[PDB]
RNA sequence: AUGGAUAAUAAUCGGGCAUAAGCAUAUUACCGAAGCUAUGGAUUUGCAAGUUUGCAAGUGGUAGGGGAGCAUUCUAACAGGGUUGAAGGUUUUUCGUAAGGAGGGCUGGACUGGUUAGAAAAGAAAAUGUAGGCAUAAGUAACGAUAAUGCGGGCGAGAAAC
RNA sequence: GAAAAGAACCGUGAAUAACGGAGUGAAAUAGAUCCUGAAACCAUACGCUUACAAGCGGUCGGAGCCCUUUCGUGGGGUGACG
């Protein structure tokens, strides 16, 4: 109707307050996504495809 | 935009530090010391919520023997011809029976008897 | 003239001129309850202790208004494992005002 | 906001009662004896017992050097004193401490049934080890329990 | 709130009678230890104490006592000085700004040399 | 039940202690957990009424996976507040499952912010993390060749060192 | 600090070290370490406890003593003892 009433449809937005690494209690904190130890946890990471 | 957090960042510690008020030494101002002993504190308080249950019925129950065995009777005994009469009157009321009104506390006594 | 009632799910020691906290009762603010769950009635010259639901007592009350008691923290956390969580916790009371323990 | 409105009272001490209670240990045991005088110093025959209040009477033993035990104790019990020193461990026997100051018998049996805190340590004070048959208090008026009534 | 109204209610200090002594070279715990002789004590036995004191930082404690005795005659003009019998009803000795200076000791390291500062309150009070 | 050696700081039924308060069988009452039940409340799926209610099954949790949200900085629209006192700092009350919201007193003396939508330099308790400030050890080590100082006058408020 | 109007002058003090007054200002607890000015840290006054009692210093019960009060199965502080 007006700048001030948008509003769109109901499912196009999501949450945008997903960040990885912020506390216990968000979910993905401490050991951020990754487990513990290993190649597959370190900076830099790249699946080589062959 | 840079956005900083830094008024709620110390207003959200002041709500944490302010329930430390009273523990000994720097427990009470400095921050690291304070958020490690309030969270054991409701650590603390979590339980014994479910042992302020058990233990004021040891109380009661002890009172409703001491009670009891002044008639020449055994809180077993007693408790066992109560529950075995249709009375059903919990150990709180019991004991506060047994406490304040010892004439009423032996009225039942000589009813179950 | 005291008695024992149990009101909700607890007993208690009902007076003539007392006010109970109790459960969260549905009755509208300001309206009259009966309780015929007399266990026990003593009205200063004798104890007329009996089988539980004593038939002729019945404890008249008021009801005065519905509360929230002190929030409690419940707080619950597993040491080197990173888990924990705190929630508050008030508890839905009902204020009565006793206006008559009718013997018999 | 005291949301309870039916609490449990409990005994402050304004409100108790101690009384001076003598025992006989004429013909008794000695741990079946002080059994029943650890509960008496406690206070538990009172239905107001608050465990954190010094509750309970004052007892006074009468006849402690009459006190036996049952099989041969008198001969091998021993009770042991470390001191502190390196090779400080002594060792006594029942016969030969009865021999000097026979109250330490019955002293030492109640203390062990006791609740080991500041209160259990106050509650030693309360109670009165005579070695003969009367006793020193006097003007307390105390009166005689026999504790096969309890 | 109006900033000179809350001034004018603060200025009260028409009757009380003290005197400070800000920024002395010298550290507040070693003037704590002469504060403590004098705190309580009646105008001239503090005198004579802090006179007779074998401590240096006496020497400059004593004057502020004398000027705090004369700032309580400039303001109760209107009256003697011994009828009142005056005395030290609180003095506090509080931190200062330090400097800091290099001393350096073996091995080719420096330590730190925290020269300290204190300032110095008292007020007199009166019997009466 | 009894004899068949024991390890080095003082020892053990956990202790007192018990001749049963030990052992074997049988019986009764009782105590005993966050187990079960009684009362109040919240929430997740499935089924219906609608536009929250009712019933059933649930609701420990690491690695990990999913869903609803709070605060912070800025922007676009509409609607506001403030020298009769804004932001900020300090106490207090109240509300919410929580992140948090709102109100009052004191200091403070100019900005701030509601609703919907958007963006991100968007949240610290630890990295022998970085910079600044301040403690502890503590009035402790030390005051830097064991060639040495004593007295009397002078200036001076003040002299073991001039 | 809007503008130096940046404290003439008096007293203590050896002192143009510091302070107390007096004038400027709306403010001097805006005084040149100068806007507001928190935390760590260092002290003083007041209320309650503490010299026979052993340990992550808290939590659940619990007298006694001090302030407030819509007057209360109301609030705040300290808390002997378990």
């Amino acid at each position: 109707m007006n700048l001030s009433n948008l509003q769109p449809a109901e499912g196009s937005t999501h949450n945008q307050n997903k960040r990885v690494g912020r506390g216990e209690g968000s979910g993905k904190g401490g050991t951020a996504a990754r487990g513990h130890k290993g190649a597959k946890s370190r900076s830099g990471y790249s699946k080589k495809i062959g | 935009p840079r956005s900083v957090n830094s008024v709620a960042k110390r207003a959200r510690r002041k709500k944490i530090m302010k329930q430390a008020k009273g523990f000994f030494g720097r427990r009470k101002n400095v921050w690291t010391v304070a958020k490690n002993a309030v969270e054991k504190a409701m650590s603390y308080a979590y339980r014994d919520r479910k042992q302020n249950k058990r233990n004021f019925r040891s109380l009661w129950i002890q009172r409703i023997n001491a009670g009891a065995r002044l008639e020449g009777m055994s809180y077993s005994q007693f408790m066992g011809k109560v529950k075995a009469n249709g009375i059903e009157l919990n150990r709180k009321v019991l004991a506060d029976l047994a406490m304040n009104h010892p004439e009423a506390f032996k009225a039942i006594l000589n009813k179950v008897k | 003239m005291y008695a024992i009632v149990e009101i909700a799910g607890q007993q208690f020691k009902v007076s003539k001129d007392l006010k109970v906290y109790v459960h969260r009762l549905a009755n509208e603010e300001g309206s009259k309850v009966s309780f015929d769950k007399v266990l026990l009635l003593d009205d200063n010259g004798n104890v007329t202790l009996g089988a539980p639901a004593i038939e002729g007592a019945s404890v008249e009350a008021k009801v005065l208004q519905h509360l929230k008691g002190d929030k409690v923290i419940v707080f619950k956390k597993k040491r080197r494992k990173g888990y924990k969580k705190r929630n508050g916790h008030r508890q839905y009371l009902t204020q009565i005002v006793i206006e008559g323990i009718t013997a018999a | 906001m005291d949301a309870l409105s039916y609490k449990t009272i409990s005994a402050s001490k304004a409100t108790v009662t101690k009384e001076w209670i003598v025992v006989d240990a004429e013909g008794h045991n000695l741990g079946r004896l002080a059994s029943k005088v650890a509960m008496i110093l406690r206070g538990k025959y009172k239905p107001s017992y608050t465990p954190h209040v010094d509750c309970g009477d004052n007892v006074i033993v009468i006849n402690s050097e009459k006190i036996n035990l049952t099989g041969t104790k008198l001969n091998d019990k021993i009770y042991m004193r470390h001191t502190g020193y390196p090779g400080g461990q002594r060792t006594l026997t029942a016969k030969v401490l009865q021999s000097k100051n026979p109250a330490l018998l019955v002293e030492k049996a109640v203390k062990g049934m006791l609740p080991k805190n500041k209160l259990g340590a106050e509650l030693f004070r309360n109670l009165n080890v005579v070695v003969g048959s009367e006793h020193t208090h006097g003007a307390q008026k105390p009166r005689t329990v026999n504790l096969n009534d309890l | 709130r109006k900033r000179e109204t809350a001034d004018a209610r603060k200025e009260a200090n028409k009757s009380i009678a003290f005197a400070k002594l800000n920024n002395c070279p010298t550290s507040p715990r070693k003037m704590r230890l002469v504060a403590d002789l004098v705190r309580g004590q009646k105008v001239e036995r503090a005198l004579n104490i802090l006179r007779f004191s074998s401590k240096e930082a006496s020497r400059k404690l004593e004057k502020l006592l004398l000027s705090a005795i004369n700032n309580w005659e400039q303001k109760n003009s209107e009256g003697n000085l011994e009828e009142a019998g005056l005395f030290v009803k609180e003095i506090r000795v509080d931190g200062g700004m330090m400097l800091k200076r290099l001393r350096p000791a073996p091995q080719g390291r420096a330590h730190r040399i925290r020269k300290r500062s204190n300032h110095v309150t008292i007020v007199l009070g009166a019997i009466n």
